[PDB]
């Protein structure tokens, strides 16, 4: 680069309904030559705003964009839930061409504790020789919440990993998955498989088991 | 389950030798083969030696042949890389990982978290 | 309606030459008013502006210092696409790369249509597809889903009915296993009274090793 684009803040969440407005710096001046981009999770960064305030063909009117020089901003005047998404801005005045750091834009909304569920490996990856032994958190918010293992009712460790969605674009929530791995010989060793969930919005952790080959 | 934990890595100059360490954790090592491989960034994660069963042998790769020293401690649950003669193409973060095929077939189920080794 | 097309394996030996294209519908490779780019994205890095070709009674050329030493873009005006050629690539080079199109007019100079994008691992592993499981429905609202493990590089897709189901599919990003291979898992929430009337199929795809699995999820 040359020019550094400094976005402000770099996260922030806001309810739906909400006015939001984001801060690009430019490093040095370049006059008009700014615009904005919206990237949703799995996307292409889509262009919101060209020449620091207008508004691009098909884009919602909510967005708007304000500034020159040195310093823009962003507005959108009333946040809907498919708005999360990383903000960015960039400046074409010359080359090379930058982009800002970005704004991740999260959605705040209620809470809502997350229903779980458990799946046992299914029989075609038990004749391979693994087991996957999968725990899903669905539909919570916000985003925290604790996953443990219980294994014949002892506490597990080293044999798990998790994955957390992006935030829905229509609800807001999250899910998140948390997979036990284990050989074949050793799934077969225990009877009672179990994951335990705890989050912000339960009064107490909830638990969801299966006996194997029930 | 089986956790598996490497240390002993490190920075050492070339010629320089370190030993790595693999402790094994909820199953017995002893029924099984314990394997030693490599990943340095953008490439493929390579098999460095193999250490069986007791009396079983070791065998160990072509670029590595003459320098490593596989070796097992059943009764403490941990095998062993001694890494001798070391040169910058060593450097890579170095698994261990458990055969759960006791026919060797090398079924890799559970794998450690690795340790990094640096030569230069 | 102008669109770009990407295209290009996403799995690149260190050394060699990563290889994409961006096939334009709708505009001229030649236009005047339009310059044709590459950027690329990681999470290290952020968004990476690579360079530029575009004609002016004349063919330019613009890169970023960075990778100007091994960087090419150059035009196709009889298939109108383009090309990136970046060679001697490292781990540094793993990134998800973009061809967009920058419009260059009195009132705008910005990148109004953006290409797919292509994710591009600097690796010499070779490729591995991927197994599909299904996550049963348990024995009201019933989840399910199908767990698609062990495939290399990233990514794949998975859809739900070929496309028909999408309302309540929460599809999760890929995890790293401890083998270095990938795994994720794709679920969905129906009516627990949907369960024996209703079917339900996973369409997993792993573009980088041809491979194309469906599996009916079944209680």
């Amino acid at each position: 680069g040359d020019i550094q684009m400094t976005q402000s803040p770099s996260s922030l969440s806001a309810s739906v309904g909400d006015r939001v407005t984001i801060t690009c710096r430019a490093s040095q001046t370049i006059w008009s030559y700014l615009n904005w981009y919206q990237q949703r999770p799995g996307k292409a960064p889509n262009l919101l705003i060209y020449a620091a305030s207008s508004l691009q063909s098909g884009v919602p009117s909510r967005f708007s964009g304000r500034g020159s020089g040195t310093d823009f901003t962003l507005t959108i005047s009333s946040l809907q839930a498919e708005d999360f998404a990383t903000y960015y801005c960039q400046q074409s005045y010359s080359i090379p061409q930058t982009f800002g750091q970005g704004t991740k834009l999260e959605i705040k909304r209620t809470v809502a504790a997350p229903s779980v569920f458990i799946f046992p490996p299914s029989d075609e990856q038990l004749k391979s020789g693994t087991a996957s032994v999968v725990c899903l958190l669905n539909n919570f918010y916000p985003r925290e919440a604790k996953v443990q293992w219980k294994v014949d009712n002892a506490l597990q460790s080293g044999n798990s990993q998790e994955s957390v969605t992006e935030q829905d674009s229509k609800d807001s929530t999250y899910s998140l998955s948390s997979t036990l791995t284990l050989s074949k010989a050793d799934y077969e060793k225990h009877k009672v498989y179990a994951c335990e969930v705890t989050h912000q919005g339960l009064s107490s952790p909830v638990t969801k088991s299966f006996n194997r080959g029930e | 389950x089986v956790q598996l934990x490497x240390s002993g890595g490190g920075x050492v100059q070339x010629g320089x030798s370190l030993x790595l360490s693999c402790x094994a954790x909820x199953x017995x090592x002893x029924x099984x083969x314990x394997x030693w491989x490599r990943q340095x960034p953008g490439x493929x994660r390579e098999x460095v030696x193999x250490x069986x069963x007791x009396x079983x042998x070791x065998x160990x790769x072509d670029s590595x042949x003459g320098r490593f020293t596989x070796s097992x401690d059943x009764x403490x649950x941990x095998x062993x890389l001694q890494x001798x003669x070391l040169x910058x193409x060593d450097x890579a973060x170095y698994y261990c990982x458990x055969x759960x095929x006791x026919x060797x077939x090398x079924x890799x189920x559970x794998w450690g978290x690795g340790t990094x080794v640096t030569v230069s | 309606q102008v669109q770009l097309q990407q295209s290009g394996p996403g799995l690149v030996k260190p050394s060699q030459t990563l290889s994409l294209t961006c096939a334009i519908s709708g505009d001229s490779v030649s236009s005047n008013s339009a310059a044709w780019n590459w950027i690329r994205q990681s999470p290290s890095r952020g968004l990476e502006w690579l360079g530029r070709t575009y004609y002016r009674s004349k063919w330019y050329n613009d890169y970023a210092v960075s990778v100007k030493s091994r960087i090419t873009i150059n035009p196709d005006t009889s298939k109108n696409q383009f090309s990136l050629q970046l060679n001697s690539v490292t781990p540094e080079d793993t990134a998800v790369y973009y061809c967009a199109r920058e419009v260059t007019g009195d009132l705008e100079d910005a990148f109004d249509i953006w290409g797919q994008g292509t994710m591009v691992t600097v690796s010499s592993a070779s490729t591995k597809g991927p197994s599909v499981f299904p996550l049963a429905p348990s024995s009201g609202t019933a989840a399910l889903g199908c767990l698609v493990k062990d495939y290399f590089p990233e990514p794949v897709t998975v859809s739900w009915n070929s496309g028909a189901l999408t309302s309540g599919v929460h599809t999760f990003p890929a995890v790293l296993q401890s083998s270095g291979l990938y795994s994720l898992s794709s679920v969905v929430t129906v009516p627990s009274s949907s369960l024996g009337t209703q079917t339900y199929i996973c369409n997993v795809s792993h573009k980088p090793s041809n491979t194309k699995v469906d599996k009916k999820v079944e209680p």
